[PDB]
């Protein structure tokens, strides 16, 4: 086509949905993972994760407004993640990578477990 | 706006 | 902070949240413009439009399944502008610029009525 | 990936 491009235009509506998630608007869906819950909007996490790409698609599971994460999941590593999703920023650190990884491959974010890959294999 |  | 950032990840995004709406997967409205019906999702809406900021966080409207927009408001304009909130591209003509401008008026998208702007003065 |  002859379409022009607005640079800003994608990090503009990720801001947005950060923003929307911030001030519990229209958020569709709470993530529990053991003690802890985190509300989020189901389009965000399904274009973002494998997993919630799967989970959403699915006929019964679509309509579910509660969905628990496996056990092993730990909440801060999830936490990091959700914020990765609505921002495109990892807070990625020595003391968090490990679980970071580990959640990274259960959600199936790909990009994440690329850079948590090469971030442990420059400190062995 | 650019040309994409 | 210390984030490391992933710079594809907003459109990313956005491509997805596109690939929902071309499949119809948990679009939650319909905006209905004279004769035209568009299925989206609230929050991509919001995210790129002040008018479907406000209408969304109303808290009557918030729940519509259903929204009609003034009748004065052409279908292909509106096509055109929901096409540029799901990928950053504006398919802009001599045969479409008044009718996206007006709409883009309407919709309060400040970044599309400056570009209309633009490029109406300088073929004058 | 980037420093942003
Ligand atoms: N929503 C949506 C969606 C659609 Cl529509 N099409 C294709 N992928 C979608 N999302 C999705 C699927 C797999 C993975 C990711 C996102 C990130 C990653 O590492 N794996
Ligand atoms: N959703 C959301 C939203 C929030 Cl949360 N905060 C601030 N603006 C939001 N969206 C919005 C408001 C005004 C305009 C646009 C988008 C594009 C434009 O030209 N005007
Ligand atoms: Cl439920
Ligand atoms: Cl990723
Ligand atoms: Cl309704
Ligand atoms: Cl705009």
């Amino acid at each position: 086509d002859s379409c022009i491009q607005f640079t800003r235009h994608a990090s503009d509506v990720l801001l947005n949905l950060n923003r929307l998630r911030s001030r519990d608007i229209l958020t569709d869906v709470v993530i529990v993972v053991s003690r802890e819950q985190f509300r989020a909007h189901k389009t965000v996490l399904m274009a973002c994760s494998g997993l919630f790409y799967s989970i959403f698609t699915d006929q019964l599971k679509c309509n579910l407004s509660v969905i628990n994460l496996d056990p092993e999941i730990n909440p801060e590593g999830f936490c990091i993640l959700l914020d990765f999703m609505y921002t495109s920023r990892l807070n990625l650190r020595e003391g968090n990578i490990m679980a970071v990884m580990a959640t990274a491959m259960y959600l199936q974010m790909e990009h994440v477990v690329d850079t948590c890959r090469k971030f442990i294999k420059a400190s062995e | 706006w650019v040309i994409p």
